[PDB]
């Protein structure tokens, strides 16, 4: 179990990693690149590279609220490039006021996403 | 495993050079101007075999004393890979680059095993008028030239030339610096000190060599590429085989009828470079390699240490 | 042809289709009853502006509203000037011509533009240049020249053309495809997240992402050509390339082919 941006000392058992200072979005930019092999090694990041790519079933757990639409396209970038070696995943978190639902249910009934207009 | 040379950094490598079919033609002018004139557009077109027809270049200009003529001449060396094709480069390039140039006569240049035609073939273009002679030279040696009429008068050319076996091509050092154009005068006086070596040539363009030729590829079947790990717009980098303070990187690619050639070529150039590199910047000095395997013969920078 | 805005826009308003060219077919009372509102009880071009038609490529509206949406969109021909502020989408899928705006401008504009150029005299707000939602590219080709300040997400998922500012927001020329920017002055905080290709230049700079790295200080031939682009079309930011700039490789995340230039000292 890694952490990117989780509190340091759990109850569960866990290896942290600590966020950069920019932001979550800054340390996922800053993961991939080691994971891509375009940084240098011997970087805290890098041994999570190196832990990530061994892998059998990855799963990187977020919430697209607090990670944001940046962030969300590189941790989804990130799964593409674990993908070239082992199988990686993505367990992205469901809001808590049925809106997962209303997109579900605007699609097929307008053809689009929610947050549509009937003007016309 | 640091080396250091005139108080500049100098990597612990060495250069992958391969075997090569060499041969020399003397071609001589009633002026030392036409002399180049005629080299100058033989040797054109030559960089690499791979690419171009062949790798030359003009070893030396010859006095009219150095010549088998009489007349002021240029000693011009053509390198490649297979026998065969070496004479087929030769046969067009003496054949429409030395018999267009006007007052021109080719010689052989060099001793050899192996016989490459030369006069026999040109001679056709004489359209049967073309004569042979035979006449002994100044050490003894009964030789055969041809006449072909030409418009200006005739164009000697001796019917074989020899090409020398053991002809070694690729020998290369790079050169790592801060400034395209101070780096830039750290290669040029070490093709200056280069070129000084009988029997090598430097084929590129004044000697130096700005695109890194890497074997293989990132995609598909890549037979050169450029070298990434020594390209700046690609630093910081993993993969970057140059540190911060480089901005610039020349390669010099050395070619000669004689391997020993080849080190003596590197030597000097390594020493010339460094006795003035720290003054335009020079951070180190490399040799370019492939693996060990793909070429003969090995010329470790660490056997070039001892002055020349 | 002339558009005198009457007064303050009650709802959001859809200037699509607006163009000189499409106007001059229309007959002159005719264009009056087009009907451009967003909402239900919708608005005409009558309600909303003073009409004065005549057969030109030139179109100048005078008067403006943060509510004018899409204005310029999809223009192929000719010259649309507005003399005030206007909505978000300026030009969107403009395929040549100009459009100038004497006021600030929305978020989003210049999407999807082909060529021509837009000018914002005032400042640009939010995904100035870039993509909209799902949106393939950002900027695709025309030229965006803002004499003020941009916002954030300045240049977002640009592929093509170049983009003048003054002044730059937070994240500019994130998740760029390829293309050119040059903001004079001030770049925000993390500018280049996700760049791909392209070049970013800029006066003053946030920031910097640890997936950019430093080059160093390179004399290259294209910012000689650069400069002398910018010099030819009247740019102020020409004089930001005079001096040497340092170099900065494109985020590592993506295929690390983009570039920042900012000067030396
Ligand atoms: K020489």
């Amino acid at each position: 179990l890694l952490s990117l941006g989780g509190p340091q000392n759990g109850a569960i058992r866990h290896v942290a990693y600590a966020a950069d200072a920019g932001g979550l979005t800054i340390s996922l930019g800053h993961l991939r690149a080691f994971a891509k092999g375009h940084l240098a090694g011997e970087a805290a990041f890098a041994d999570l590279a190196k832990r990530l790519f061994a892998a059998q079933y990855g799963v990187i757990v977020y919430d697209p609220e607090e990670v944001g639409e940046l962030g969300a396209e590189m941790l989804q970038g990130l799964i593409r490039d674990l993908n070239e070696s082992t199988r990686f995943f993505a367990l992205t978190l469901a809001d808590p006021f049925q809106g997962r639902a209303a997109v579900q249910l605007s699609a097929w009934t307008t053809g689009q996403a929610p947050r549509v207009g009937f003007g016309r | 495993s640091d080396f250091t040379l005139n108080g500049i950094k100098v990597e612990d490598t060495f250069a992958e050079a391969f075997d090569v079919a060499g041969t020399a033609i003397i071609v001589t002018n009633d002026t030392p101007k036409w002399a180049m004139i005629a080299a100058t557009v033989m040797t054109g077109f030559a960089t690499s075999v791979i690419g171009c027809g062949a790798e030359a270049g003009i070893d030396a200009e010859l006095s009219p004393d150095e010549t088998p003529d009489g007349r002021p001449g240029v000693r011009i060396l053509l390198f490649g890979f297979e026998p065969n094709g070496l004479k087929d480069q030769l046969l067009k390039r003496v054949g429409q680059c030395i018999l267009t140039c006007p007052g021109t006569a080719c010689f052989a240049g060099v001793e050899g095993p192996t016989k490459i035609k030369l006069g026999g073939a040109i001679r056709y273009f004489g359209d049967g008028f073309a004569v042979a002679k035979r006449l002994p030279d100044h050490e003894g040696k009964m030789r055969r030239y041809w006449r072909i009429p030409v418009m200006d008068g005739e164009f000697l050319c001796e019917d074989s030339v020899r090409a020398v076996d053991g002809a070694v091509g690729g020998g290369n050092l790079l050169f790592l610096g801060r400034k395209h154009a101070d780096t830039l005068i750290v290669a040029e006086i070490a093709v200056e000190a280069a070129k000084a070596i009988p029997g090598a040539i430097l084929p590129f363009p004044g000697g130096i060599v700005r695109s890194g030729s890497k074997v293989g590829g990132r995609t598909k079947g890549m037979m050169a590429s450029t070298n990434d790990a020594y390209c700046p717009t690609l630093k910081g980098r993993a993969g970057s085989a140059l540190p911060p303070e480089c901005g610039v990187v020349l390669e010099i690619v050395i070619d000669a009828l004689t391997s020993a050639a080849v080190a003596e070529s590197m030597r000097a150039a390594l020493h010339a470079a460094t006795e003035i590199g720290a003054q335009h910047g020079l951070v180190a000095v490399t040799a370019g390699n492939y693996g060990g395997n793909l070429g003969r013969h090995h010329y470790h920078l660490r056997d070039l240490l001892e002055k020349p | 042809s002339t558009l005198r805005l009457r007064g303050d826009l009650p709802e959001r308003v859809d200037l699509l289709n607006i163009t000189p060219l499409a106007l001059s077919g229309l007959s002159e009372t005719e264009a009056g009853k087009l009907a451009i509102g967003t909402s239900r009880r919708g608005l005409t071009l009558g309600d909303v502006f003073e009409i004065r038609l005549d057969g030109s490529d030139s179109l100048v509206i005078e008067g403006g509203s943060a509510r004018l949406d899409r204005v310029g969109a999809a223009l192929s021909q000719g010259s649309i000037r507005v003399e005030g502020d206007v909505g978000q989408r300026l030009g969107e899928g403009m395929a040549a011509g100009t459009l100038t705006v004497t006021g600030s401008a929305g978020p989003y504009a210049g999407t999807g533009a082909t060529g021509g150029t837009i000018t914002i005299e005032g400042d640009a707000g939010d995904h100035a240049g870039g993509a909209v939602y799902a949106a393939k590219a950002g900027l695709d080709g025309a030229t965006l020249v803002i004499k003020g300040a941009a916002g954030d997400h300045l240049g977002d998922r640009m592929r093509r053309g170049m983009i003048l500012a003054g002044s730059a927001g937070a994240f500019a020329a994130s998740r760029m495809i390829a293309g050119t920017i040059v903001v004079s002055g001030a770049l925000g905080d993390h500018p280049g997240y996700g760049m791909r290709r392209g070049t970013l230049i800029a006066g003053s700079h946030g920031t910097l992402l640890p997936t950019f790295v430093e080059t160093g200080t390179p004399d290259l031939v294209f910012v000689r050509l650069l400069a002398q682009s910018l010099k030819h079309l009247g740019a102020a930011q020409a004089n930001l390339l005079s001096g040497t700039l340092r170099r900065y490789s494109g985020d590592l995340a993506t295929l690390g082919k983009g570039e920042l230039f900012v000067p030396a000292h």
